[PDB]
RNA sequence: GAAAGUGAUUAAAUCACGUUAUCUAGAGGAAGGAGAAGUCGUAACAAGGUAACGGUAGGUGAACCUGCCGUUGGAUCA
RNA sequence: AUACGUUCACUGUGAACAAUCAGGACGCUUAGAGUAUGGCCACAUGAAUGACUCAGCGCAGUAUGAAGUCUUUGUU
RNA sequence: ACUUGGUUGAUCCUGCCAAGGAAGCACACUUAGGUCAUAGAUUAAGCCAUGCAAGUGUUAGUAACUGCGAAUAGCUCAUUAAUACGCUCAGAAUCUAUUUGGCGGGGAUAGCAGCAGCAACUCUGGUGCUAAUACAUGCUGUUUCUCCAGAUGUGAAUUAUGGAGGAAAAGUUGACCUCGAGGCACGCCAUUCGACUGAGUGACCUAUCAGCUUGUACUUAGGGUCUUUACCUAGGUAGGCUAUCACGGGUAACGGGCGGUUACCGUCGGACUGCCGGAGAAGGCGCCUGAGAGA
């Protein structure tokens, strides 16, 4: 019932099948690549030159300043917001310097408070921020 | 009858100072009696001509009756899909050369061989016809 | 080079074939012997598995036979008047298989007397024999073999070609 | 595209002779000869790994060409030459003769063996013609050209060799009643009576008979027909053929 | 028994047209979302103060309004 | 006139067709592994089997499901 | 073979979003010891300094020549949507160095010796000799055509082979090493490692891709090929494929054995996969030598 069921018939079903897949957002969003035009590209990491720093704050009810830079990648040539996170940090990172950045986490999307930026920084100047805002490890 | 260009000629004979070769093809079927009296040649034929049979043997219903002693067949087979526990009708037009010996009418189902290439298409030789009448269309698995 | 290869074209359906890979010296044409007549001369050529297959180009004479009577003479050939194929062969007569040319028999006509003076003969021969040139078939592969030769041309094919000519 | 090429890789080497996955990537190819590559056993892996004498590699390439191996009344210098099923090795220096031949389950043995059974060997007939006057000749498993053969010498017969002259004094006939040791397949290496004969038409089956009473069938061309009726002309192995079942 | 020459064939290369696909500049135009307790109304949820809602046509700053024909998810199982 | 009188699908059975996966043997000190290894007098072994698997091939069984069956008169 | 937090004042639902378990790339913090395995695939099949990877001497061919090898192994996945790969068959339409078994039957150069030329190279010119299992010579078969027969063999060949004729050199003519034995030729048939041609059939998306196809489909004759075929050139018909998805487009597509995840069914990945088969050497394209190359 609902369905073609009979010994011959698996050329409905086969075909029916396929046609249903495109309702699954799942398989439509890997198909459709669809990815490329992402400033990922798809990668999970990316590197390069930051610009400035700004502060972007959080939507309701949440009142706070967020203060993520501004980097520029080093293979698209493209710009975007990616956050900074623990308190100090902003002061560690320095103008103009190379930068690793990362996803937010959320497998796409926007994530906490913050909306627009989908991205954190990782590393600066090849050292990492948990030994930076630790203080197990230096920067000139 | 010879209408072309070039005489058509019964190879592995000399008039000398008619008569016909015709040959036994086996695996077991009968070499029919309109063979031995009637004036065509055709080398292409298994049994006036120089085709030897070999190899596999098809069965399927006629489709066309259109090119000079060249017909079409579909051999019609389930598929078992593993997934769906479940089979689906397919089919695969097999072009095949006939001697003038047989009559073959549209959509009867025939018997036949493959041989060495005849053309780009053509790899089978009609060995055996059955009639049927009266179509095709009919899906049929032998 | 010129290729023997098929994968190119289209299929039975009408489909755009498409290359995987270069031309390969497995199914490698060469040119036409294209065999004349006049002046014997022969070129050898390498193949598969060593071997030679001597092409034929340009012919003057031809190992001919009298099929009905059991004899076969070195005999020289002097044109082509008819071929199936391509009226073409006829132009500049060209030596293929199945090729209509007049011999002029010379032996042959010795041949029956130093024989006879049993030989009995055909009505349609002894128009053609006061002449001095026997209409006759090339059964050989002038360029694979090297060699042309073949039977001379007699009884219900000797009617049906010579309406042909005519 | 593929040419006849040298490097055989164990993996891809047959399971028939019993190589270690380990000790190395490659195998001893066999050189051409009178066996194929699947069936046969060259006499570099010979004395590896079964009478076990040289140790290395090094070693086994050594007693060959000093020429104290003998495949079948020849020297053979060569080495990695194959030999395979009913072929006599005499061997120079503590001189011992064997007959190569399979187990039970398939896999090669080697058999110490009285010296006058061990003159002649066995050779069956594959493909029989005409060839130079008229004259009837044969190839055999082998590829000996056995010319000058006589009458009632058809397809599937064995003809007994005397080695020493190139003669073939007996011809053990393909029938029903008459045993035959299986060569190929599943059914490799056992011995069995033949009850039935099944001709198929086109490209035929052939059905069995242990002394324990198992039943088991075969192509044609898998049996060798070891001697006539019960009692064969061969000294057979342990167990003979007959593989255990519990 | 070499070079040069001529005619065949398989032709790299470059010049040029024509599509074609992916990217990408554009004064303006018209949408969509996001965010600040802006402005102008108060259409909807109660008989929401003219019951609402579908199709369609016209109209007006904005919601909306009116015509014709439906539905009850009505405020009536009478 | 002691074998012949529909073929298939389906079922059973038989042929045909490395490593890994499952699995047997063996204390690599254990384990992952590996194809070994065990007997002081010259011996005994083991390196199985199944799955990999749909199609194509044979014999046997006919419950289910098909085709076979030109009739204002058909077959020898 | 498993659940729990999140729409409400509270409720039961639909419903996803999160949490949760595994692996496989990458970042991070931290680190006694052992065995074992792997490691510039993802992007740039982008570019390359230097060193080295294919050479080869036996008691038995004479530094070279001569013989064989270098077409394998190794690397990579850019092409390729089935022509490749796999799995069944098939050669009665084929080629095959080497092994193996049958059947057979005198003159001219290379190093060496000498005279020179370039900024330069693993380029050579020219003369003065001498080698042979190199090259040429030389005491019934091979190739092809015609005719008459057509096996004791096959499912089946007017096939294998035999006889009677003509032709042709495309040729079998041990002109040979080491001390009675070992070794090396030549030719034909088979055999072996294979190769190469053909068939059936299996599988990634797409209808905002419904009509596609002119050697395109059959036939007769030829050329060409190792053979068969539109492989290519002729004459004669006008056909073939398609809703059982043709044709076209896309692929962040080399195919396969298999790998990860799982209660079963499945599903994702497969450059590598410790193997198999294909393709390519910066990009096309062409060719010599050889059993085998478009290296």
């Amino acid at each position: 019932k609902s369905k073609a069921c009979g010994r011959l018939a698996a050329r409905k079903l086969r075909l029916a099948h396929k046609s249903n897949l495109w309702a699954s957002n799942a398989y439509r969003r890997s198909l459709g690549t669809s990815i490329y035009k992402t400033p990922l590209e798809g990668t999970s990491m990316a590197s390069g030159i930051v610009v400035g720093k700004v502060a972007v704050e959080a939507k309701q009810p949440n009142s706070a300043i967020r203060k993520a830079v501004r980097v520029q990648l080093k293979k698209n040539s493209k710009v975007v917001t990616a956050f900074v996170p623990r308190d100090g940090s902003l002061r560690l990172i320095d103008d103009n310097d190379r930068v690793l950045i990362a996803g937010m986490g959320r497998s796409g999307r926007s994530v906490g408070d913050l909306p627009g930026c989908r991205f954190k920084v990782i590393k600066v100047a090849g050292f990492s921020l948990l030994a930076l805002w630790l203080g197990k490890k230096e920067k000139p | 009858v010879q209408t072309e260009r070039a005489f058509q000629k019964q190879p592995q004979l000399f008039l000398a100072s008619k008569q016909r070769y015709v040959k036994s093809i086996g695996l077991k079927i009968e070499t029919p009696k309109t063979a031995e009296e009637r004036e065509y040649i055709d080398a292409k034929c298994p049994f006036t001509g120089t085709v030897s049979i070999r190899g596999r043997v098809l069965r399927g219903v006629v489709v066309s009756t259109k090119m000079r002693r060249t017909i079409i067949i579909r051999r019609d087979y389930l598929q078992w899909i593993r997934k769906y526990k479940r089979f689906e009708k397919r089919h695969t037009k097999i072009p095949a050369h006939i001697s003038p010996a047989f009559l073959v009418k549209e959509g009867d189902l025939v018997t036949v061989a493959e041989c060495r290439p005849l053309s780009k298409t053509v790899h089978f030789n009609v060995i055996h016809v059955k009639p049927a009448a009266v179509d095709k269309r009919q899906f049929r698995v032998f | 080079g010129i290729t023997r290869m098929g994968d190119l074209k289209h299929t039975k359906s009408g489909a755009r074939q498409v290359a995987w890979r270069k031309k390969r010296n497995f199914l490698a044409g060469r040119p036409s012997a294209q065999t004349r007549i006049g002046e014997k001369r022969i070129h050898a050529v390498r193949v598969r598995g060593g071997n030679l297959k001597m092409r034929a180009l340009r012919l003057e004479t031809g190992t001919f036979a009298w099929a009905s009577e059991n004899c076969t003479r070195k005999t020289r050939i002097l044109n082509v008047t008819y071929h199936p194929a391509d009226n073409d062969l006829v132009r500049t007569n060209t030596l293929a298989r199945g090729s209509v040319v007049s011999i002029d028999a010379a032996p042959f006509k010795q041949w029956y007397e130093r024989q006879f003076g049993g030989g009995v003969v055909a009505p349609e021969l002894v128009a053609e024999f006061d002449q001095g040139r026997l209409l006759a078939v090339i059964t050989s592969r002038p360029g694979q073999c090297g060699r042309a030769d073949g039977y001379i041309l007699e009884g219900e094919e000797l009617a049906f070609y010579s309406d042909k000519i005519a | 595209p593929r040419c006849q090429r040298f490097h055989l890789k164990r993996l891809t080497a047959p399971h028939h002779w019993l190589l270690a996955k380990s000790a190395g990537k490659f195998a001893s190819h066999p050189s051409t000869g009178p066996h194929k590559l699947r069936e046969c056993l060259p006499i570099n892996i010979f004395l590896r790994d079964r009478l076990k004498y040289a140790l290395t590699a090094k070693e086994a390439v050594a007693i060959v060409k000093r020429r104290l191996v003998k495949v079948d009344g020849k020297v053979r210098t060569n080495y990695r030459y194959p030999t395979g099923l009913m072929d006599v090795i005499g061997l120079g220096k503590s001189n011992e003769l064997f007959r190569i031949i399979y187990d039970c389950k398939g896999r090669f043995c080697v058999h110490h063996i009285e010296a006058k059974e061990a003159s002649f060997k066995l050779l069956r007939v594959n493909q029989f013609k005409i060839g130079a006057k008229g004259i009837p000749h044969v190839v055999t498993h082998d590829g000996r050209t056995i010319s000058y053969v006589d009458p009632s010498v058809r397809v599937h017969d064995a003809l007994k060799f005397n080695i020493k002259t190139g003669e073939v004094e007996s011809v053990i006939k393909f029938k029903v009643g008459d045993v035959a040791m299986v060569t190929a397949g599943g059914n490799v290496g056992r011995v069995g009576t033949i009850q039935k004969i099944e001709k198929q038409m086109a490209s035929d089956i052939v059905h069995l008979k242990d002394t324990s009473g198992a039943v088991f069938a075969t192509r044609i061309m898998n049996v060798f027909v070891i001697g006539e009726n019960e009692h064969p002309l061969i000294s057979l192995p342990a167990r003979e053929g007959v593989r255990p079942s519990i």
